[PDB]
């Protein structure tokens, strides 16, 4: 997965597919993240108001 | 690997405001 | 998904419908 | 200004403040009353005593 | 659990002193925090 | 749809140069570049206007609810 | 002004109404982008109009924007200029940037208008040129000195601050001290101004002004700089291309 | 000498819709798994 | 010290080419603030005549009413202003449009079929298939239908395609052409493009004679760099012909041996007309608008 | 106004995408000049918009069915009963005149039901006004007993580019229209061209959309010489760079090799500090109109039980101040703002 | 002059009350409402 | 005859007690007159400071500040600026007519 | 002159000062429990 190519000169198809993997990997994590600060803050504010 | 083919007979097609393609 | 959140005027803070609901599934 | 908000004239002709008429602001409010509810800075209504 | 806490309040014959931000909002009273942490009185000259 | 009247960037009339452009490509057998030059389009903004025109109106007209077949 | 979710009180501040003709959208300055966590990607905001003087006084003195320069989370700034203004400042405060009397005075009035109550002296005071002979020329840093000289109170002395830049001295050539931000008696004498000075960054020039002269002056400096760099980017543009 | 756009070819096809085999077979090859799947419901071997 | 009479001594004008549609003139020893002012006026403030209110009676064509109406507005009309008075917006439509304030252009085209041997040409296969700007018939009305007798209202460019039709379709409309400024809408801009370019300056620091002079000559357009001989240095024949491509600077042998600047005082204006007014008339009116703007403020009470 | 891309992959023709144009070729300058363009906001030229640049229309169809066995409601107008000026929108048949301008409240059709013995109308209701494009009468699902009850009406809603509308290049660089900048105030090129679209340079360092940068000098080269360029992936190499390829083309035409152009300010009129990066980029106008939820309320209707502003933008409804906003107003210690 | 265009044969044939909603020339059940001469005001913008 | 009072306005909130410094506000004007007028006003040897500022693009306003040295008011400096710009335009119009004939 | 003013809602401010920045730790690990799950514990 080591890409010697740059965005100015361009990236080879093998490098392109590997970049597609790593690029998507982040967006997948943003889709699978159940943790929310909504209820945590709501519980503190109602007891500390 | 074959290079991207350059375009045949590329001439100047931009000059000054009041200057046409009179200069060859 | 963001086009709908863009217009909705929130009642309260997010919601605990995730892991929090299964953690709240335990009595004293 | 960094402490300001750009209000569209649509909102300006609908959003009103109940300004009590006095000697110091009789001049300012008389114009608003003449201007009416569609000319900014105007007035949509007048509350009697 | 609004009805549950209400039942517990009735059974205790509880007096809501209206001193919490929530309670004050329920009865339309000015919140005791910040500008509501004091009272404003006018100085009048005539006896 | 049809050829736009005036170039979006500067405002040079381009609408009268569409049918004339195809005649320079068909009958005169000239290249895209030289044909645009003969029409009097030297700015690249005016150049792309006609060069890049699709003319979907000719495709659209083939559906006529006023004439049979 | 409210931008949901209101995760902290800075997401609900008091703004001064400015009715802008022929408008169909709420216009907001870039300095407010941080506190509301609002990006102009088609975002929506709620405007509330309080109907009594006690509610007015509160939205003008307690919940107002200027009193929300520092967040209570860490006591760090959440107000500052974001992109064009930062790139404009690095160019304007550069040693190479010189200006004629006509150019210099224009940049001053362009951002400071006495009629809009931007001044503290009721007359625009101007520094003498840095170059007298052959031609009278003003440096870029002198515009920053003049803006402070007209927005800070006359009764108080000038600001004294020795700060640093994000841009290392090596980039500005041999023997430059352009990384060391130096303010002596309210005069920019050394160093350019980065995101580290008029951005939402602690112990910068705006924050230093906020501590010495107060929140109202710091707000004036932010709006003044915000205008200056907008006007400077109009006269002297900034671009990015293949050569870069 | 270039990878040009068909201008003369395009406009002629706009006025004259072909009476033979349709242009752009790849477009019909895109819906090939859909049409083919439904075609095999009646036509083909074993009825 | 600057005097208005001292400006008259140094200010020069140079006309390179003055065609019926476009004029290429120069403004020497004038400020950027004045040159940009005329430029801004020639585009936005010089008033012109263009269609504003299209009244449709029928439109069975593929081209939507809004689109067809917008196209007619964009078509420049070979109409000289000053012949028309400015329309008042407050009074109603019956009092608003007069023979002095409005010009009427009618379009009435109906498409039919023609018998011909069949790819077949649209002019052969159908009758009145293509609607052109020349099909906008001028209808003179009211008190003055004799003022436009020796001046008929015809579009500046007649061969402009307005609509395409098939038999059965029809277009019936009455367009009301009025006086307006370019700042309001681009359809009212009398200029195709009014722009100026600063005179390019090529400061040769070294003689750079020999074969390097022939290399330096190829970096600029043909009629810019001229060489005397092998020696006698390398001079600038016509710095005005330069495109300012900075091609000379992307060579190690010239990157330090030459400087590329400008003449801040010298402006090379290029003004092309839409067809209504001559390019000179458009520039003259621009100077007349700037003077009138300063004159209106001169004879004006300074309130408060 | 659909346009064929100058910069395109050859597979665009293989799928005959010219039958359905998705965008337009625009003069795009990578410049920070106006001050209204920054990260998620881009500038469109006023004079370009005035000339029909990026103009679109939106068609909406409605089915007016009379079903809710004996026929009661009949298309047209009932005798003796006729409320004032309805004939302005509908024809003798009760159906509207194809081409007529309609606003919310205007009659979109007319009928008469014998159960109420009154002439009623089906009103048109939408914040956006329209024009009638097509009216089709359909009298199906019957053998010999034929009478119309179903009618399909098509509305043409004109959509000019408004402040808020999204625009994007073919490189994933979307931005909302911050303002429609006038051409006199717009920066003008040496050639005398002012950009159609202005993209801020601060967009590119984070996104790293260099495809757009090479698209700019390719589109410019192809507009001048009059030749379409192949932008199919992996056509170019590290040795055979497109920036060098179209750079040579730009130099041959008579322009700057690095795709720059000497531009002048529209305000001061003076030449800008450095040459601005200008070219021809294929732009796409996204279908969404972001200011659809635009509302204002002073004192509108209230629910009977709570006596609080009722929900509904079009109904002159109230903006909700939720628990979080309550918490924020407690936060400032601003008790009268909460009150 | 009352009009109704057939969707199939494109024949302009109008029909009154107590009549079958179908074209006379051919058996087609869909009819397009034709555009009649009526003023529609527009701004050339 | 009636003179228009809404065009040029003297912002008394910024005017010097007497009489050198003042800020003027003109309606339906921008960079076109603005930059040209401040250029001509700056040529005056009595003008100390001069510049123009447009408060906001949406509002049709133009602000011009004139700060002079003694023996001349800001109003006089503005009146001289307008009088000189008119004469400047006459020079441009005269030279252009002459070169048209010279062709 | 740097003293907290009597009346200041330090309660809401505290919960807002713990809540608002805990939105920035919604992302997963790059052994011990971290982020919001640990804060919930
Ligand atoms: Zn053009
Ligand atoms: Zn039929």
């Amino acid at each position: 997965g080591y890409v010697k190519g740059r965005f100015y000169s361009g990236i080879k198809p093998q490098e392109y597919y590997f970049h597609c993997m790593a690029g998507r990997e982040g967006l997948i994590d943003t889709a699978v993240k159940t943790s929310r600060s909504g209820y945590l803050q709501r519980c503190l504010t109602k007891q500390l108001e | 690997r074959k290079d991207v083919p350059k375009v045949e007979g590329l001439k100047l097609e931009h000059f000054a405001t009041g200057y046409d393609a009179e200069d060859f | 998904e963001q086009s709908h959140k863009k217009t909705k005027q929130a009642v309260s803070y997010d919601e605990p419908d995730e892991d929090e609901i299964e953690t709240m599934r335990e009595a004293e | 200004e960094t402490n300001e908000i750009g209000v569209p004239p649509v909102f300006a002709v609908k959003l009103t403040y109940p300004e009590p008429v006095t000697a110091y602001n009789i001049a300012e409010l008389r114009q608003a009353v003449i201007n009416g509810p569609d000319k900014w800075p105007g007035a949509t209504q007048i509350q009697n005593e | 659990t609004t009805c549950q806490f209400l039942t517990k309040a009735v059974l205790d014959n509880e007096r809501e002193q209206l001193d919490s931000p929530s309670a004050r909002i329920v009865v339309g009273k000015l919140n005791n925090v910040g500008t509501g942490s004091f009272d404003v009185l006018a100085k009048v000259p005539n006896a | 749809m049809i050829v736009p009247v005036r170039c979006f960037s500067c405002g040079k009339v381009v609408g009268d140069k569409w049918e004339s452009y195809l005649n320079l490509l068909q009958e005169d057998e000239l290249d895209e570049g030289t044909a645009l030059s003969r029409l009097g389009l030297k700015r690249y903004c005016c150049r792309r206007m006609i060069l890049t025109h699709v003319d979907l109106i000719e495709k659209f007209l083939r559906y006529n609810p006023l004439e049979k077949r | 002004m409210n931008r949901q979710p209101t995760l902290h009180k800075a997401s609900m501040m008091g703004h001064k109404v400015r009715v802008l003709p022929n408008e169909k959208t709420l216009r907001l300055h870039y300095a407010n982008t941080g506190a509301y966590n609002a990006d102009f990607d088609g975002d929506e905001m709620n405007m509330h109009f309080p109907q009594n003087e006690n509610a007015r006084a509160e939205a003008l003195n307690l919940a107002n924007t200027d009193s929300q320069y520092l967040t209570p989370t860490s006591g760090s700034p959440v107000r500052g200029l974001i992109q064009d203004h930062i790139s404009a400042g690095v160019w304007l405060t550069s040693k190479d940037s010189f200006f004629t009397r006509e150019q210099y005075q224009q940049y001053i009035y362009g951002c400071i208008r006495p009629e809009d109550g931007h001044t503290t002296r009721s007359k625009i005071v101007t520094l003498p040129p840095t170059i007298f002979k052959p031609y009278p020329l003003w440096t870029g840093k002198q515009i920053i000195t003049t803006v402070l000289l007209n927005v800070t109170p006359p009764d108080m002395p000038g600001i004294n601050l020795i700060s640093k830049n994000k841009i290392k001295n090596e980039y500005w050539g041999k023997g430059s001290l352009e990384n060391e931000v130096l303010f002596k008696d309210g005069a920019l004498l050394c160093g350019i101004l980065d995101k580290s000075q008029y951005g939402a960054s602690k112990y910068g020039i705006v924050h230093s002004l906020h501590e010495v002269y107060g929140p109202e002056v710091a707000a004036k400096v932010l709006s003044v700089l915000g205008r200056l760099f907008t006007n400077y980017i109009t006269a002297t543009a900034f671009t990015c291309g293949m050569d870069d | 000498r270039t990878a040009d756009f068909r201008t003369l070819e395009r406009e002629s096809r706009f006025i004259n819709p072909p009476k033979d085999k349709s242009a752009f077979p790849l477009l019909q090859e895109a819906v090939q798994p859909h049409i083919g799947s439904f075609n095999a419901l009646t036509e083909g071997p074993d009825g | 010290e600057w005097n208005v009479e001292k400006f008259k001594k140094d200010f020069e004008v140079n006309i390179s080419s003055l065609d019926a549609r476009e004029a290429n003139f120069d403004l020497i020893n004038i400020d950027t603030s004045i040159a940009n002012a005329f430029r801004r006026i020639m585009i936005s403030e010089v008033p012109s005549v263009a269609a504003e209110y299209v009244y449709f009676f029928n439109n069975t064509s593929v081209i939507q009413d809004e689109v067809l109406a917008h196209r007619i507005g964009l078509v420049p009309l070979k109409v000289d202003p000053d012949m028309l008075t400015w329309v008042d917006s407050n009074l109603p439509d019956d009092e608003k449009f007069t023979d002095e304030n409005t010009i009427v252009l009618s379009l009435n085209v109906k498409c039919t079929r023609n018998p011909d041997a069949p790819s077949t040409d649209p002019k052969e296969l159908y009758n009145n298939a293509h609607v052109y700007a020349r099909d906008l018939k001028f209808e003179p009305q009211g008190r003055q239908s004799t003022t436009f007798a020796d001046c008929p209202v015809v579009p500046a460019d007649p061969d402009i395609l307005l609509a395409k039709l098939r038999p059965g379709q029809e277009i019936s409309l009455k367009a009301h052409c009025i006086l307006g400024i370019g700042g309001d809408h681009a359809k009212f801009s009398p200029v195709s493009t009014a722009s100026y370019r600063l005179l390019p300056q090529i400061n040769i620091l070294q003689p750079i004679k020999g074969e390097s002079a022939r290399r330096f000559q190829k970096c600029f357009p043909p009629g810019v760099i001229g060489i005397d001989e092998g020696s006698d240095e390398a001079y600038v024949k016509d710095a005005r012909k330069d495109t300012v491509s900075r091609e000379v600077l992307r060579y190690e042998e010239f990157a330090d041996k030459v400087k590329l600047g400008r003449v801040r005082n010298h402006f090379i204006f290029n003004v092309e007309s839409a067809g209504a007014m001559t390019p000179e008339e458009i520039f003259f009116k621009s100077v007349r608008i700037l003077k009138n703007k300063a004159e209106y403020l001169k004879n004006c009470p300074i309130t408060q | 106004t659909g346009q064929t891309p100058i910069v395109k992959a050859n597979l665009y023709d293989d799928y005959g995408m010219d039958n359905f144009p998705n965008g337009f070729n625009a003069v795009v300058a990578v410049i920070s000049y106006t001050g209204y363009d920054m990260d998620d906001a881009m500038i469109i030229n006023k004079s370009a918009d005035e000339r029909g640049f990026g103009y679109g229309t939106m068609y909406k169809t409605e089915k007016v069915d009379l079903a809710l066995d004996p026929i009661t409601q009949h298309f047209g107008f009932g005798n003796d009963e006729w409320p004032k000026e309805w004939l302005e929108k509908l024809d003798e048949d009760g159906l509207p005149y194809i081409g007529t301008y309609v606003e919310e409240g205007d009659p979109i059709c007319a009928y008469f039901d014998d159960t109420l013995n009154k002439t009623k109308i089906k009103t048109y209701h939408s914040s956006e006004p329209a024009y009638i494009e097509e009216v089709n009468l359909i009298g199906d699902e019957s053998n010999k007993f034929q009478e119309l009850q179903t009618v399909s009406i098509k509305y043409r809603i004109r959509r000019t580019p408004q402040i808020g509308d999204k625009f994007s290049s073919r490189h994933g660089q979307k931005g909302v229209c911050s303002r429609k900048w006038p051409t006199i105030d717009m920066p003008f090129s040496e050639t005398g061209i002012q950009p159609d679209i202005i993209i801020n340079p601060h967009a590119f360092p984070s996104r790293m959309t260099i495809g757009m940068f090479v698209e700019s000098l390719a589109g410019k080269a192809g507009a001048l010489h009059g030749i379409a360029q192949d932008s199919t992936p992996w056509i170019f190499n590290e040795d055979d760079t497109p920036a060098d390829y179209f750079g040579e083309q730009l130099a041959k035409a008579g322009y700057n090799y690095h795709g720059n152009e000497p531009m002048y300010s529209g305000a001061t009129g003076e030449e800008l500090r450095a040459d601005i990066y200008v070219g021809v980029v294929y732009y796409q106008r996204l279908r969404h109109m972001v200011n659809d939820k635009f509302q204002v309320r002073s004192t509108g209707p209230v629910n009977s039980l709570t006596m609080q502003p009722v929900k509904g933008r079009k109904r002159h409804g109230g903006i909700r101040v939720g628990e979080m906003e309550r918490d924020a107003l407690i936060g400032h210690g601003t008790s009268f703002l909460l009150q | 002059t009352l009009k109704y265009i057939c969707a199939e044969c494109s024949s302009k044939l109008s029909l009154s009350r107590t009549d079958a909603v179908r074209c006379k020339d051919c058996g087609h059940r869909i009819l397009l409402k034709a555009r009649t001469k009526r003023l529609v005001q527009f701004e050339a913008r | 005859e009636e003179p228009d009072r809404e065009k040029i306005k003297l912002l008394t909130q910024a005017t010097s007690e007497d009489g050198t410094s003042a800020s003027f506000q003109i309606v339906e004007e921008d960079h076109t007159l603005g930059n040209a007028l401040r250029y001509v006003i700056m040529k005056n040897p009595d003008v100390e400071f001069c510049g123009y500022s447009i408060p906001h693009p949406s509002e049709n306003l133009l602000n011009i500040r004139i700060q002079t040295y003694g023996e001349t008011t800001a109003v006089d400096a503005l009146q001289k600026g307008l009088k000189d710009l008119m004469d400047l335009c006459d020079v441009v119009e005269s030279k252009f007519t002459e070169k048209i004939k010279s062709m | 002159r740097s003293l907290i003013n009597p009346g200041e809602a330090v309660g809401i401010i505290a919960s807002q000062s713990v809540g608002e920045p805990s939105t920035q730790m919604t992302l997963n690990t790059f052994n011990v429990t971290l982020g919001i799950p640990r804060l919930r514990e």
